[PDB]
């Protein structure tokens, strides 16, 4: 799972 | 980025780059390495092993693509870290790669040959259980690294066996992979879909955005349970699958516990499933104090979970504080009591327990 | 992810495993 989007 | 590629003294390909050291002010220096080979690969990028030409020491080079879509704090987080149970960032530099006219970030780290996952997998396919002494050693060092990063307000957000590097000879554990890590600030929301499957805290599965560093403690509890059990304790493809496994062990959370995790779920009528006793969860030969510790980590209410520093002081690790303990290979245990003021900042009086009298001399 | 839809699935699953 990826971190928060920009 | 400029990268001089040449050969030297044996036809061995030598790569020269100008790399910035991990610590201190930015003072980049020429770094030469050889014997480059891929030891890891994925959608994140590539991981190479290489040998520094000067010292001859082995290093890992994590080469990740500068993705403008998401936020990556991996570099900025690793640069401020310096602890014996966290993998060291020696240098970093920028270069090109597969994508045309694109820029990649290269992280030069200490090379550590094994992981907790690979070691655990050996015992699983051999139908053996990891000796309790190693469970103590690995878990203790994990909690120290957590106590360290939490003191800066940094949450790893991806604690799992694959991210725990091991040097089996010295039994030293090093936490790695800070691509999901973040400095948590109260009042500022965080992404909920974080942490790897099997190790995701219940509040994360419930979709909380106001979670704290205690999610790392839950994940650590999952690692502990896994080492004792020989397999993941809460497997499942989806969040619901994993939550069912958790409920089958802990029992249905109370309304108050649900509120502590995510208030938006307090008014639903979940069926009441009885808890399965921890002594029945693990094998009958499992040490009572390991069961006790695990039940204090795997708690629904995040504030009820032990802090990493408190976990180190738990009775399960009492053996490690014995003067006459040695590794099964014959060597002494790694450094375990060299706590700094920063590590103890969360709870200074714990030093009485954490530092045994035979360690103060 | 609606809390309603999520709880609905969870309740369904828990009823299946409930003694
Ligand atoms: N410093 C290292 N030395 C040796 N192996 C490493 C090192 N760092 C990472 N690895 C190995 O490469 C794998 C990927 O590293 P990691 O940082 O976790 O990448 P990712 O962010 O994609 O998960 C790890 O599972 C680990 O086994
Ligand atoms: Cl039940
Ligand atoms: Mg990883
Ligand atoms: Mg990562």
């Amino acid at each position: 799972p990826p971190p928060t989007p920009r | 980025g400029s990268m001089k590629v040449s050969r030297d003294k044996d036809g061995s390909k030598v790569t020269t780059v100008v790399a910035t050291p991990g610590q201190g002010p930015d003072r980049p220096q020429e770094v030469s390495y050889t014997d480059t080979k891929v030891i890891g690969n994925g959608s994140f990028g590539v991981v190479y092993q290489a040998k520094l030409c000067d010292s001859g020491e082995l290093v890992a080079i994590k080469k990740v693509l500068q993705d403008k879509r998401f936020k990556n704090r991996e570099l900025q987080i690793m640069r401020k870290l310096d602890h014996c149970n966290i993998v060291r960032l020696r240098y970093f530099f920028y270069s090109s790669g597969e994508k045309k006219d694109e820029v990649y970030l290269n992280l030069v780290l200490d090379y550590v040959p094994e992981t907790v996952y690979r070691v655990a997998r050996h015992y699983s396919r051999a139908k053996q259980t990891l000796p309790v002494i190693y469970v103590k050693l690995y878990m203790y060092q994990l909690f120290r690294s957590l106590a360290y990063i939490h003191s800066f307000g940094i949450c790893h957000r991806d604690i799992k066996p694959q991210n725990l590097l091991l040097d089996p000879d010295t039994a030293v554990l090093k936490l790695c992979d800070f691509g999901s890590a973040k400095q948590l600030v109260r009042g500022e929301p965080n992404v909920s879909y974080i942490c790897s499957r099997y190790y995701r805290a219940p509040e994360l599965i419930f979709g909380a955005t106001d979670y704290t560093s205690s999610i790392d403690v839950w994940s650590a509890g999952c690692v502990l349970a896994e080492l004792l059990l020989g397999q993941p304790i809460f497997p499942g493809d989806s969040g619901v699958d994993q939550l069912v496994e958790i409920i089958k062990v802990l029992g249905t959370p109370t309304r108050e516990q649900i509120r502590e995790m995510n208030p938006n779920y307090t008014e639903f009528k979940f069926p009441q499933i009885k808890a399965h006793p921890w002594t029945k969860v693990f094998r009958p030969r499992t040490p009572p104090e390991a069961i006790a510790l695990c039940s204090r980590l795997l708690e629904y209410t995040p504030t009820a979970r032990l802090t990493p520093l408190e976990a180190c002081a738990h009775s399960f690790f009492d053996e490690l504080r014995d003067p006459n303990v040695k590794l099964p290979n014959g060597r002494d245990t790694p450094a375990l009591f060299n706590f700094t003021t920063q590590e103890l900042s969360s709870n200074p009086p714990l030093a009485t327990i954490l530092i045994p009298p035979h360690a103060r001399h | 992810v609606e809390p309603q839809k999520f709880a609905e699935e969870l309740i369904h699953r828990l009823e299946a495993v409930q003694r």
